[PDB]
């Protein structure tokens, strides 16, 4: 039946205009109410707006109202004088709601079909390649611990692996951060033998697309 | 805003287990409340809306009950699928508003967590910003709480943490705890060490380096 897909830029400037398109599919697109849902990193989801798919007519989010546009096969976004708080996913959806009556008042919408969401982030910075930073710590206890910083590359994501991707078993690598400087960091680690620090090479594999950026970094007992 | 407040913020469970989770408004809402499901990465999926109706296609063991401010949902004999997390959401009135959620995790043994720090590379030190990084290896349950100590005081301000989402295997946690410092503040500074508190730990473990040892 019902599946929606949304699309648009992974990458905005401050100040500029969020642009983000739905495709509609499976079902009568005019019959329905169709809308823009989303959810800042570490904060709640957020409804931004829903409209009619026949008139074209809906409604917005108070807090929103002021900088959003949703028009209409397809629905569309557009969000204007974007802030690094608008940095989310995206999500398009189907707005049901309900008679609150013997009146005619309505009931607001619930939404019964959500798409894979957009990740849309808005920032000044510019693309840059990750700094490598190994971690090392010893042979007292069995096990150790090493790893590499991966930090100051921008936008998402770098990829680790390590021994080009023949040692797997105990790797540990974090979700990336947004430093104040708008830059990224995260650490990979992994745990080995104490007693294979002698002989073994642990080497970590750092890809960044973005930037067409591969970094191999030897990690030694300092 | 109608605010909509969830509770538990997380709970650990097994498969089998009968769980309930709360959500509350702030004014009436009648039946308007809907509940979803997420699991990271993936679209969230409606499971029960008007508070006790079960959406097409959802499974009988998940059951939505409540009224007016006092909401709950129950899911019965819990399964492996299940671990996520829930939201609800009122729609009584303009805009929709959604809780923060409760997410539902594997209950596992309690395991301490292995922990190691690690001295900034002089190449770091060169760059004139250094990172020293605190490793908490595979614990459980995920509460945790890390102390920077800096000659023996304690360093507010200028860390952050991170954590993985619970191991497919062993179900654990790993995280780490950044400090990120001027090279000149962590010139001016002999001994750095983090302090890990954790149910698995009967006392508290603190492991440190000397800078430039």
């Amino acid at each position: 039946q019902v599946q929606l897909q949304e699309s648009g830029p992974g990458l905005v400037k401050p100040s500029e205009t969020l642009s983000v398109t739905c495709a509609v599919s499976g079902v009568s697109f005019s019959s329905f109410w169709w809308g823009w849902i989303r959810q800042s990193p570490g904060k709640g989801l957020e409804w931004i707006g829903t409209i009619y798919g026949s008139s074209g007519r809906g409604e917005y989010n108070p807090s929103l109202k002021s900088r959003t546009t949703i028009s209409r096969s397809q629905i569309s976004l557009e969000l204007t004088s974007v802030t690094a708080a608008d940095t989310a996913i995206y999500y398009c959806s189907r707005g049901l709601f309900q008679p609150n009556g013997f009146s005619f008042t309505l009931t607001s919408y619930w939404f019964d079909v959500w798409g894979p969401g957009v990740p849309v982030t808005v920032s000044s910075a510019s693309t840059k390649g990750p700094s490598v930073f190994p971690l090392a710590p010893s042979t007292s206890e069995s096990t150790a611990a090493l790893g590499c910083l991966v930090k100051d590359y921008f936008p998402e994501p770098v990829t680790v692996s390590w021994n080009s991707g023949s040692l797997t078993s105990g790797v540990h690598t974090f979700p990336a951060v947004l430093q104040s400087s708008g830059l990224y960091s995260l650490s990979s680690v992994v745990t080995v033998p104490s007693s294979s620090l002698g002989t073994q090479t642990y080497v970590c594999n750092v890809n960044h697309k973005p930037s067409n950026t591969k970094v191999d970094k030897r990690v030694e007992i300092k | 805003d109608i605010q909509v407040t969830q509770s538990p913020s997380s709970l650990s469970a097994s498969v089998g287990d009968t769980v309930t989770i709360s959500c509350r408004t702030s004014q009436t809402i009648s039946t308007w409340l809907a509940w979803y499901q997420v699991k990271p990465g993936k679209a969230p999926k409606l499971l029960i809306y008007t508070a006790s109706s079960l959406e097409s296609g959802v499974p009988s063991r998940f059951s939505g009950s409540g009224s007016g401010t006092d909401f709950t949902l129950t899911i019965s004999t819990l399964q492996s699928e299940d671990f996520a997390t829930y939201y609800c959401q009122q729609y009584i009135s303009l805009p929709p508003t959604f809780g923060l959620g409760t997410k539902v995790e594997i209950k596992r043994a309690v395991a301490a967590p292995s922990v190691f720090i690690f001295p900034p590379s002089e190449d770091q030190v060169k760059s004139g910003t250094v990172s020293v990084v605190c490793l908490l290896n595979n614990f459980y349950p995920r509460e945790a709480s890390v102390k920077w100590k800096v000659d023996g005081v304690l360093k507010t301000g200028n860390s952050q943490e991170s954590v993985t989402e619970q191991d497919s295997k062993d179900n654990t946690y790993s995280l780490s705890s950044t400090l990120t410092l001027s090279n000149t503040d962590y010139q001016s500074h002999n001994v750095y060490a983090c302090e890990v508190t954790h149910q698995g730990l009967s006392s508290p473990v603190t492991k440190s380096f000397n800078r430039g040892e």
